[PDB]
């Protein structure tokens, strides 16, 4: 399980790019992908989706008729086509996977990234802080604050946790507020109320420094949080 | 947002729907041959402690399927309820090794999941019986009706009668059995172990019974 | 000298045989006089499963109480939700005549064999987004007749030639065999403390084996044909067969008997499954006349029928009592509640 | 044919010394499971149309 | 007296009902063939239900009082309905031929697939010819003084012309008779060569012929006549043709054993 990026570098505005994910290592025909975006001093911003069957997508609100997505199984290769850049597109972009169905866990496995340089109704996504300080060796909690309930009538609650590692590619940690990945460490675990989340540390180590990120998954428009840094 | 779900879901359905065109335009078939008798030859059909035999052949773009039967012990009382839905039955049989092979054919037919089935009968190593009666063969000993016998019929040429004597003898032996029930039919061949036309036979058999079921379908008899 | 020998067997299964009918103080039926009965019993079909290709063999529900499982002729696995109707995973096989399946109690492996003499394994959780083969179980001579799942690691197996087994997944070697029957077995089921399990096998017995030591406990007869189907009572100290002669048995583990049979004259037809309620108040029994019945488990009343278009052909009650599920020579699933 | 008959009296001599018990008290635990657990029986009792998740 | 008639419409509604719904929810009869048997269905109750209560207050009393506007729209759905009706019967025939004439690729040769083709066009094509025959007045160009004076003295009847009574014949009857009236020889020949064939045979052949020919044989025949038989065999020709639409489920669907079920 490993997808390798290409494309990015330096465009002046008005151009056009074509940005490729190739995918090596498991069923690229039977995921979902999706495009995620980084400014580089802010948090994480959904751009792009694609479903299994090519029967789906989606756009973010921000930018719908310059972008375009598509997907070429035989050779497990993900293309984006982007047109008219403007000089907010001057970020960093991930490619990442997800299947649904009854108990999967989606948004599991990211990428590596790309750099690229150019020359209303939705869901209210706020945290409370922007940063902690703390000792290791305790326990340490972060609040999550949302602006609609989450919890939807069959009685799952939407909420992700992703705890981007200061230099490299984010993760997953806990899916649906309260459920656990599969590699992570157990003394992690998740809470909430409807509106009202917050996430438990119980020790602390110095692999668990680095910004922690707040998604939401109710509807398509997807609104990251901001992030938390953990200093030490 | 369960759409995604429901996406999977409908993927999946339409690969079963592929996989019902090609389930159904196959046929089946069970290959039953006795201990001794060279089913080994006849499954040579390559030019057209495991269980079930899997094999494929076609012959003019029609695909058949043949399961021979593996290390199943030596009952056949329960496992042959499988094959409650296959076109034919294949007989292989060597021409006392008789008396054990009527019984078999006997418990075959009339079972209660096999009412419905047709035979094809192969008699296998027809050289056998035409150097035991040339040389051996005394029938009369465990078949006294033996001397009692006779046809007309259509023999095949270059034979004495005492060997076509035997040959449709056996194959009364076998035909009276088989009448002595008109839901399914018996198709007799004389074949050998080295042969040609096996898989035409089989070919012929099998587009008779499918049309005798069509007749039936729509009342023409 | 084989008769002196034979003798002297015979003499022994005399002394069991008086020994256990000189106990008998009073029948099932008599105990339970007083009490109410349970009355008329209406179930209404809520779903129906559809997209097996052809004839279905076999099913199991998961732990989770939504998930199931059912094999099929054509040589498939479907797991199903039977909450919202879809389909989770379909899994092709390489044999096409597969008998019997069963669900991991974690969630994590289905495991099926058949009429080619191997039992196979497969990883549902993994890194990829397929469903592998992990582990092919081979040693057994018959074809395989059931498969219970013990552990991650340990299951149970039964084939056509009359011996059981039980397994070590990783090191894919056979543990322990169990012999002693006759004819070949056709069932079995495990005990909710999971260190006793039932078996039903062609010769007309149902014998009590012991995992750790790998030997038979006990024999109960009675039976005039051969055994299709056994089930476990919750409690663990009984347990209820059902044969080709039209009759379901009940039979008492301590006491070493046979108690109420379960029968009408209106069936002709044998039983291909059976099963329980969670409070084990009712037995329910999978016929061969294309109809399913439900018995009152303490006094034999036919209370309630669960009216297919061909042979009904497996059965099951989830975890925590909410549904039942029958399958049949069709095609189609469906959920009664 | 002794040698497999040697093992079929070993067996029928451990399959005799089991302890028994009546059946009336056999047959008592039986009910009282059936009293004590047939609250929880949804089968049985049928649970009203609101937390049953097979509605419709 | 007017009375007897009736029977006929709760005929044509009765009998395609019970096809409807024998067939609609039965997960035992979703077979390609009993969609043709379905569509047909549908065709003939459509037709009953629709056309027949305009030919009562017409045949009785010998009048269209129902304006102008609505006689061309008559007309043309009674043309739609009476094609697909023969077309679905010439389908059928096909379908059976490609059954016992060759058996062994019967399953791939008519799947789920090519039947929907066969019962869209056989739904569509006479809806085209229908109207593009009736609205734009191709079938009494040239001879419309004919018509005005048979109106003015107020029956809406289809009026055909030397060329268009011809063509309509042509397009309707003889190509769905052709293909009915060929392939229900063969299988006579190959059923007794090969294996009652006859009773079954000949039954459709003739309440078919009887059914439709003479209706088409007098309109082919009139504009050479020149017009001038009475308008009382027309209607006795137009009941003998509903007259098949009753039928059909009796020949079709109830000589069976699922006709039985
Ligand atoms: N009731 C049938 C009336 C009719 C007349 C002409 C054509 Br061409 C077809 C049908």
């Amino acid at each position: 399980v490993q997808l390798v990026e290409s494309g990015g570098g330096l465009v002046q505005p008005g151009g056009s790019r074509k940005l490729s994910c190739s995918a090596s290592g498991f069923a690229f025909s039977s995921f979902g992908m999706h495009w995620v975006r980084q400014a580089p001093e802010k948090g994480l911003e959904w751009v792009a989706y694609i479903s299994s069957g090519s029967g789906t997508i989606y756009y973010a609100d921000t930018v719908k008729g310059r972008f375009t997505i598509s997907r070429d199984d035989p050779k497990n290769t993900l293309f984006l086509q982007m047109t008219s850049l403007r000089s907010e597109d001057t970020a960093m972009y991930y490619c990442v996977r997800s299947i649904y169905y009854y108990g999967s866990s989606p948004f599991d496995f990211w990428g590596q990234g790309t750099t690229l340089t150019v020359s209303s109704a939705d869901i209210v996504m706020t945290q409370a802080t922007s940063s902690v300080p703390v000792t290791p060796g305790e326990s340490v909690s972060i609040s999550c604050r949302s602006s609609k309930s989450l919890l939807h009538s069959n009685g799952n609650t939407y909420l992700y946790w992703f705890l981007q590692r200061p230099g490299q590619s984010p993760q997953l940690l806990i899916y649906r507020m309260s459920n656990l990945a599969s590699g992570v460490p157990d003394r992690f675990s998740g809470s909430g109320s409807g509106t009202a989340f917050t996430l438990t540390i119980s020790r602390l180590e110095a692999e668990d420094v680095g910004v922690y990120y707040c998604m939401q998954h109710l509807e398509y428009p997807l609104t990251f949080g901001a992030g938390t840094k953990l200093e030490l | 947002e369960d759409k995604a779900a429901v996406e999977r879901s409908k993927m999946i359905e339409k690969q079963l729907q592929k996989d019902k065109q090609v389930y159904r335009r196959t046929l089946r078939l069970l290959l039953l041959g006795a201990d001794n008798s060279g089913k080994s030859t006849i499954v040579k059909q390559m030019r057209i402690t495991s269980g079930i035999f899997e094999t494929k052949f076609q012959v003019d773009k029609v695909n058949f399927h043949m399961f021979d039967v593996g290390a199943q012990r030596d009952e056949r009382r329960k496992w042959i309820q499988c094959f409650n839905d296959v076109t034919a039955i294949i007989f292989v049989v060597d021409s006392n090794r008789l008396q054990e092979a009527l019984n078999d054919f006997k418990s075959i037919w009339n079972n209660r999941w096999l009412r419905t089935i047709s035979v094809i009968l192969f008699l296998n190593k027809q050289d056998l019986l035409a150097e035991k009666v040339l040389a051996k063969s005394k029938i009369e000993d465990y078949f006294p009706e033996f001397a009692r016998y006779t046809t007309d019929a259509t023999p095949e040429p270059g034979e004495d009668p005492r060997v076509t004597r035997a040959k449709y003898f056996i194959r009364k032996e076998f035909v009276d059995i088989s009448t002595a029930s008109g839901r399914h039919i018996c198709y007799p061949h004389f074949t050998c172990a080295v042969d040609t036309e096996n898989a035409r036979r089989i070919f012929n058999d099998c587009k008779d019974i499918i049309l005798q079921m069509n007749l039936r379908e729509y009342n023409l008899v | 000298e084989l008769d002196q020998l034979r003798q002297e067997a015979e003499q022994l299964k005399n002394q069991i045989r008086d020994a256990r009918k000189a106990c008998a103080d009073a029948t099932l039926s008599q105990i339970t006089n007083n009490i109410d009965p349970v009355g008329r019993i209406q179930m209404r079909t809520r779903r129906t499963l559809r997209g097996h290709l052809a004839k279905i063999y076999a099913m199991h529900w998961g732990t989770d109480s939504r998930l199931l499982v059912s094999a099929s002729q054509d040589g498939k696995l479907i797991i199903w939700d039977s909450y919202t109707t879809n389909k989770v995973h379909a899994i092709p096989l390489r044999s096409s005549w597969v008998m019997t399946c069963a669900y991991a109690p974690s969630g994590n492996y289905v495991a099926c064999g058949g009429l080619d003499n191997i039992c196979s394994i497969y990883n549902l959780k993994t890194r990829e987004g397929n469903v592998r083969v992990s582990r092919e179980l081979a040693g057994h001579t018959g074809y395989l007749s059931c498969c219970r799942f013990l552990d991650d690691n340990q299951i149970v197996t039964s084939s056509g030639d009359t011996t059981c087994a039980l397994w070590d997944i990783e090191t894919g070697q056979q543990t322990t065999t169990f012999t002693g029957h006759t004819g070949d077995v056709m069932s079995l089921s495990l005990a909710p403390d999971t260190r006793l399990f039932v078996s039903g096998a062609c010769d007309a017995s149902a014998k009590l084996w012991d995992v750790r030591e790998g030997m038979c406990r006990q024999t109960f007869t009675g039976h005039e044909s051969d055994i299709n189907a056994i089930c476990f009572f919750p409690n663990g100290n009984a347990f209820a067969t059902g044969s080709d002669d039209a009759t379901c048995r009940l039979f008492d583990l301590r006491a070493d008997q046979e108690l109420m049979t379960y029968s009408h004259d209106n069936i002709i037809c044998g039983i291909t499954s059976v099963s329980f309620s969670k409070s084990g108040r009712l037995l329910l029994a999978g016929y061969d006349d294309f109809n399913c019945n439900v018995w009152d488990a303490l006094k034999a009343d036919r209370a309630g029928v669960l009216a297919h278009d061909n042979r009904v052909s497996c059965l099951g009650v989830t975890d925590d009592g909410m549904a039942v599920a029958t399958g049949s020579w069709d095609s189609f699933l469906k959920i009664w509640n | 044919s002794i040698a497999q008959a040697r093992k079929l009296v070993e067996q029928l001599k451990m399959e005799a010394n089991i302890d028994r018990i009546k059946v009336s008290k056999a047959a008592a635990d039986l009910m009282a499971y059936c009293e004590a657990h047939a609250k929880e029986d949804p089968l049985l009792t049928p649970v009203p149309a609101s937390e049953n998740p097979f509605r419709e | 007296l007017y009375s007897l008639m009736s029977l006929i419409i709760l005929a044509t509604l009765v009998g395609n009902l019970i096809v409807i719904i024998s067939i609609s929810h039965f997960k035992q009869l979703h077979t390609p063939t009993n969609w043709l048997l379905h569509s047909m269905a549908i065709v003939d109750f459509l037709l009953g239900c629709l056309i027949m209560p305009c030919s009562m207050v017409r045949t009785v009393e010998r009048c269209w009082y129902f304006g102008e506007i609505l006689c061309k729209v008559h007309t043309s759905t009674d043309i739609m309905l009476s094609s697909a009706s023969i077309f679905h019967l010439a389908f059928i025939s096909i379908d059976r031929y490609c059954a016992v004439c060759d058996p062994l690729r019967y399953k791939a040769k008519i799947n789920i697939s090519t039947i929907l083709v066969m019962i869209l066009v056989s739904w569509s094509l006479p809806a085209v010819y229908a109207f593009g025959m009736i609205f734009l007045e191709l079938n009494l160009k040239g001879v419309e003084e004919l018509y005005r004076s048979q109106v003015s003295d107020g029956g809406c009847s289809p009026f055909f012309s030397k060329v268009s009574g011809v063509l309509a014949f042509m397009t309707s009857f003889y190509i769905p008779g052709s293909v009915m009236l060929f392939v229900y020889y063969r299988i006579y020949f190959i059923a007794k060569g090969q294996a009652k064939a006859a009773k079954t045979l000949g039954i459709m052949v003739g309440v078919f012929l009887v059914c439709w020919c003479p209706f088409f044989l007098c309109t082919v025949l009139d504009p050479f006549l020149g017009y001038v038989i009475p308008p009382s065999l027309n209607d006795a020709l137009y009941w003998f043709g509903y007259l098949n639409s009753a039928l059909n489920p009796m020949v079709y669907a109830f000589f069976y054993p699922w006709f039985r079920r």
